[PDB]
């Protein structure tokens, strides 16, 4: 079941959620209260989840719960120095209260909704931070035929509908009607379906299926926006080359950066090491509906982006298979770090029962994870 | 078997424990993480 | 800033639009042409065309129309601009004076609103009482005709319909009803509405929805006694009007895309259609009585014309064939076909140099004139054009033409050219100039479907400069793409040498894995392929670099040098993560740019024989075209027909402000540049302009571009807001709004350009206009008529 790892089970039972979406106006600028404790760049249509223990922060969710439900993360370039250019804003989506150990906690939900620049920040004097946000476009382009374009043909532009048989034939009438006026430029319509919306989204799609077995169509947004974040959301990337995909503004240009990371980045290997191989992007496998990663919070709060994958090899186990607060249901965890470093990995799930299928896996953390081009 | 509020590594002593946790890339906000 | 200066050295020759009417008099039959921005009519006489006026628009002519409200004696024109500018047009004559008057006039832009995928529609009801506009998905725009709506007001009808293909106005209705045909999931339907003025609405159509083929795509309203509609679709034609149902699926016309119309009998009874590959067909609506009904609909095949965006038929037989792609045609339609089977006899040809996909600038004659050969048309319609000080000549090639460069030394250009075979082992389906070449060769190198789909064939051509001749014909490999095309020398090599850049491109591969790098030399009247490299990409563009080979492979820009045993040896490499589509170079300085507006400027450092980047630009918008204009200026072509000029500053004293080109130039030129190159086409050899580039767009137009002084930049925009108030356009649209950089959604003030249109006008105007201009004036001196007819003159001579 690949919808159980987004529904974070794990936190508790049912939640107090919120359906009151809101969205700020393209370049607005505003005031958002930033989390202390959260050290994650957030993609819009991410769902990040937190648990709050510290008294300050506790309030500040309380408070932003009853205005707007809506906080800013930044994306650390400087972690220690915490100088961040650019940030998302986050939508708290679902929140519950509890009151285990005697100690209050609070344990949350949110989504990332809008990009945006960073203007100002202020410390206030009761330990928050506030920063002045700039709420970044969209830039939506045109066809890239729209302008060179044949008054004649301007009908016969919308094809009868989506039924390799009937699917490539169909993508080579696709192109060979979309950019016919291809013709009128210096380009071959080969070269235009390389920054066609429609086609980059089949291929990304194509790799998704790839990384998933059971990948129905719709589960994958049809605006090539929502599918470019959707995309950047799940890919095995460092943080530099997110905040770079965050900065680019255009659907088109996230596309194709995507569609180059997933052709070229083929290995994962420590961050530490930077040189001793954990993974390969063939051993990548979609559990959660979310993608092959999705973001968890273990016991204490940390937030952990662990991607599942089949194989997984330099890794020292520690420990002894345990189902407490285990993310995979089912599944007893045992720590792995990395056989030369030592430094900590993921977690290895091996199976409980006979029955389940895959028997064995392998989650591992995706801020300890560098993406290598062999 | 101290366990590492972070990654859940597991040991009976105590040095290790701090070779371990200081072995995490991070600032670690340990008074906003720990119960 | 910047200070260009941009003159049209050919206006536009592509027709993009055609009608028939009764506009200069109510007896005269006029044909009016839209070619872009340009309204030419002419008086239909028995000897063919006489041209009676020729107008220039401040925009883009997407919709014409002619129509005659009650109590006009002759029609009106309606006009509406790619900008969303309506205006209503009378032909005015007193008596050797003519000027087209201004009825009404107004934009009807919205706000809101995403620009259909059909484009705009443009429609008129047949007794006049509005007109409809279909230019966003999910609304209908209606302009009430009334005399008193000088302003144009509309308002818009929610269609609950969005993806809708075409729309017409039926006829033999009691209230303006439309019949349209729209896409849903299901498929493609014919519905109608009725349109309510005073309640702004649509009421229930005459007869109900049907279904109709999944490839309808043009209706045609029919006009009495018939009435009804007809749909044309990829495979069958049928008629519906009421309960009245007809259906045929004539063989003929499913060979190819039936994509423009025109009505032959003012009762409906014969129409004209033209097909893609330029198939001239009749539909003839068979006639009964009972009132009068249809019996029957038939197509013939008429005969061959060039590839038609138009048709229009005159009179006595005759039909003009406007073509976007070919020279426009005046055919006449025979009773009886001839010996081959054709109807059609072809009467007069109207020059078209657009599309012009490449181009280069040669001094044939060796008189320090140049010349311009440019690669125009496309498919059978392709050519080469030969321009000078303006003559032109053309030299057909039946295959479309993509690139062209000169070897002087030969005395010869090599085009780059393409055809189109049919698989069944491939057969072409005309000779062309690739198979009727003197001499041919076909590549053979050890590196590296179904019956009818359609494949190209690239080829490049020796041609003669003197006859035209094709001397040579190289074929290259099977899936093999060639892309770019240099002529030069190369290290310490006395020779000269064609250097190919190819690609190897397959269906299941979004992105070329494969390419080559092919040195040809022409001797002794062979082609010999002198040396070839493999490489792993698309060679995208390729430069000849101070004696090295400059090329871009994919997202790699790579140098070359020539070794003494004639082969390419890599010199050096560097990374840019974007395409490298344009590249361009002067002295040590690289200009990069991929199709997205990226602009990358690097530097070649001899003693560290490596690329540093100097600057960089990256502002996501279509780009088709970059040139260097000198050391710190680059030009480009942007989305919606727009032209850019970025700046480099060196002396920044910021790491920052070093790094960035800022755009110190906009103007919305209203053409599609294809192709910029470094020439001049009239004589060389203190004058007020330095430099010059040509550059031809999809249009057939050629422009100038040019850089002035501080002072003379100065002068001529004064003059330039000096006229705007004394000239009159037609449809009374503001040259400000005309020439400002334009987006969807998006209008920037012009900067940094001088219209040189406008300039050259000054000299058409009256002596009284030219004194209201140059009133009050500071040439110093207060400036008088002559120095500014003398400036104006100096400046008509760059071209
Ligand atoms: O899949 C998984 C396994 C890994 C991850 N995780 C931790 O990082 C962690 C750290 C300390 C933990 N203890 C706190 C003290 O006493 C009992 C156990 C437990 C976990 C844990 O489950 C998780 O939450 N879910
Ligand atoms: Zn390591
Ligand atoms: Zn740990």
């Amino acid at each position: 079941d690949t919808s159980l790892p987004t529904s974070h089970t794990y936190l508790g039972a049912d939640m107090e959620e919120f359906h009151g979406r809101t969205l700020h106006d393209d370049d607005s600028c505003q005031v958002i209260p930033v989390l202390p404790q959260v050290m994650m760049i957030l993609i819009p249509g991410q769902t990040l989840p937190l648990q709050l223990f510290h008294p300050q922060e506790v309030s500040m969710v309380r408070n932003l719960i009853q205005k707007d439900r809506t906080f800013a993360v930044l994306a650390y370039s400087n972690v220690q120095e915490r100088e961040a250019q650019f940030g998302t804003t986050a939508e708290i989506y679902a929140y519950r209260e509890e009151q285990d150990f005697g100690i209050e906690i609070v344990k949350v939900k949110a989504i990332g909704r809008q990009r945006f620049k960073v203007l100002e920040l202020r410390t206030q004097s009761d330990g928050i931070q506030q920063a002045k946000v700039q709420i970044l476009p969209e830039c939506v382009l045109p066809s890239t035929m729209s302008a060179v374009q044949l008054e004649s043909l301007n009908k016969c532009q919308i094809f009868p509908s989506k039924p390799d048989q009937c699917s490539y034939k169909w993508w080579q009438k696709y192109q060979k009607r979309k950019f016919h006026c291809a013709n009128l430029t210096s380009w071959p319509r080969w070269l235009y379906s390389l920054y066609d919306a429609e086609t980059l989204m089949d291929r990304i799609k194509k790799q998704l299926r790839e990384w998933d077995e059971n990948l129905k169509d719709d589960s994958l947004p049809s605006n090539p926006i929502d599918f470019s974040y959707r995309v950047a959301a799940c890919l095995p990337i460092d943080d530099v080359l997110r905040i770079q995909l965050l900065k680019i503004g255009s659907a088109i240009q996230r596309l194709r950066c995507e569609l180059d990371i997933m052709n070229k980045c083929t290995s994962l290997c420590c961050k530490q090491c930077q040189e001793t191989e954990i993974t390969t992007k063939n051993e990548i496998f979609s559990l959660s509906l979310c993608g092959p990663m999705a973001a968890y919070v273990n016991p204490h709060g940390y937030v952990h982006e662990t991607l599942t994958v089949y194989k997984a090899c330099n890794l020292n186990l520690i420990g002894r298979p345990s189902t407490e607060h285990s993310w995979f249901p089912g599944y007893a965890w045992t720590v792995a770090q990395c056989k030369i470093c030592a430094s900590h990995i993921g977690w290895k799930f091996t199976a409980t029962k006979k029955d389940m299928s895959p028997q064995k896996f392998w989650g591992l953390t995706r801020s300890a994870l560098l993406p290598t081009i062999p | 078997l101290l366990f590492c509020p972070i990654c859940g590594f597991t040991c009976r002593q105590k040095g290790n424990l701090l070779r371990h946790i200081n072995l995490h890339t991070g600032e670690k906000l340990f008074k906003y993480h720990l119960y | 800033m910047s200070y260009n200066y941009v003159v049209t050295a050919q206006k536009p020759t592509a027709v993009n639009g055609c009608v028939t009417g009764h506009f200069t008099s109510a007896e005269d039959l006029n044909l009016l042409i839209a070619k872009n921005t340009r309204l030419e009519i002419y008086v239909v006489t028995a000897e063919g065309l006489r041209p009676v006026k020729e107008v220039g628009m401040y925009g883009k002519i997407a919709v014409m129309e002619l129509f005659r409200p009650k109590g006009e004696s002759k029609d009106l024109l309606f006009i509406l601009t790619a900008k969303y500018n309506a205006c209503i047009l009378e032909y005015k004559q007193s008596g050797e004076s003519i000027d087209i008057i201004t009825r009404a006039h107004g934009n009807v832009q919205d706000r809101i609103g995403r620009p259909s995928e059909t484009g705009i529609i443009g429609i008129i009801d047949p007794e006049c009482r509005m007109i409809g506009l279909r230019l966003y998905d999910g609304l209908f725009k209606v302009i009430p005709l009334d005399r008193d709506n000088k302003e144009l007001k509309a308002f818009n009808i929610r269609l609950e319909e969005l993806h809708v293909i075409d729309v017409k106005f039926l006829y033999g209705c009691q209230a303006p009803t439309i019949c349209f045909v729209y896409q849903d999931p299901q498929g493609r339907h014919v519905k109608t509405y009725e349109v309510s003025l005073r309640e702004k609405e649509f009421n229930k159509g005459p007869w109900k929805q049907e279904n109709v083929e999944a490839e309808a795509s043009m209706v045609i309203a029919v006009p009495e006694p018939f009435g009804g509609a007809i749909i044309i679709g990829q495979e069958s034609i049928t008629y519906h009007n009421g309960d009245k149902y007809l259906a045929i699926a004539p063989p003929i016309i499913k060979q190819s895309t039936i994509v423009c119309h025109n009505r032959v009998d003012p009762n409906g009874s014969r129409y004209l259609l033209g097909d893609m590959e330029g198939r001239l067909f009749m539909l003839l609506l068979e006639k009964e009585e009972q009132t009068v009904t249809l019996k029957d609909l038939r197509v013939e095949l008429l005969g061959e014309t060039s590839i038609a965006e138009c048709l229009t038929y005159l009179d006595n037989g005759v039909v003009f064939v406007g073509s976007r792609l070919g020279d426009s045609q005046l055919v006449k339609l025979n009773v009886d076909s001839n010996e081959q089977g054709s109807y059609v006899v072809a009467m007069e040809t109207f020059t078209n140099l657009g599309p012009i996909v490449d181009m280069c600038v040669v001094d044939l004659e060796r008189q320090g004139q140049g010349q311009l050969v440019t690669c125009s048309g496309a498919f059978k319609e392709g050519s080469l054009r030969i321009i000078r000080n303006l003559h032109i000549r053309t030299v057909p090639l039946y295959e479309s033409p993509r690139k062209i460069c000169y070897q002087e030394v030969s005395q010869c250009f090599g085009v780059l050219s393409s055809r189109i075979e049919v698989q069944d082992g491939t057969t072409a389906l005309r000779p062309s100039a690739s198979t009727q070449a003197l001499s041919s060769s076909v590549s053979s190198s050890k590196l590296f479907t179904s019956f009818g789909e359609e494949v190209e064939v690239h080829n490049l051509l020796i041609i003669d400069q003197h006859t035209f001749e094709v001397l040579h014909a190289h074929q290259f490999l099977q899936n093999e793409y060639a892309l770019s095309l240099v002529s030069c020398k190369l290290g310490k090599d006395p020779n000269t040498y064609f250097i190919v850049g190819t690609a190897m491109v397959y269906p299941e591969e979004a992105e070329p894995k494969q390419g080559r790098i092919v040195v040809f030399q022409y001797s002794d009247g062979k082609l010999q392929t002198v040396a070839e490299k493999e490489v792993k990409g698309a060679v995208y563009s390729m430069v000849e670099f101070n004696g090295k080979l400059l090329a871009s492979i994919n997202s790699t820009v790579r140098l070359y040098e020539w070794t003494t045993e004639k082969e390419l040896r890599t010199e050096c490499n560097h990374y840019n993560n974007i395409m490298a589509l344009y590249l361009k170079t002067k002295g040590d300085f690289i200009l990069v740019g991929d199709l997205m507006r990226s602009v990358l400027l690097l530097a070649y450092k001899p003693m560290e024989g490596n690329f540093e980047e100097i600057a960089r630009d990256f502002n996501p918008n279509w780009m088709s075209a970059v040139e260097i204009l000198d050391d710190d200026n680059f030009l480009g072509a942007e989305n919606a027909f727009n032209l850019f000029v970025c700046q480099k500053d060196s002396a920044a004293t910021t790491d920052e402000e070093r790094q960035h080109l800022q755009e110190v130039g906009l103007f919305h030129l209203g053409e599609f540049v294809n192709v910029f190159c470094h020439g001049s086409l009239v004589m060389q050899n203190s004058t007020p302009t330095q430099g010059s580039v040509l550059f031809g767009t999809v249009n057939g137009m050629i422009g100038l571009v040019t850089s002035l002084s501080e002072s003379w930049y100065n002068l001529l925009l004064d003059m330039q807001n000096r006229l705007n108030k004394v000239i009159k356009s037609v449809g009374k649209i503001e040259h400000s709004f005309w020439r400002s950089f334009h987006t969807e959604r998006k209008t920037e003030p012009a900067t940094g350009f001088i219209d040189g249109d406008l300039i050259e006008s000054f000299l058409d105007i009256s002596r009284p206009k030219m004194q209201e201009v140059v009133a009050n004036l500071q040439y110093k001196r207060e400036a008088t008529a002559d120095d500014l007819i003398k400036v104006v003159e100096e400046l008509t001579r760059i071209h």
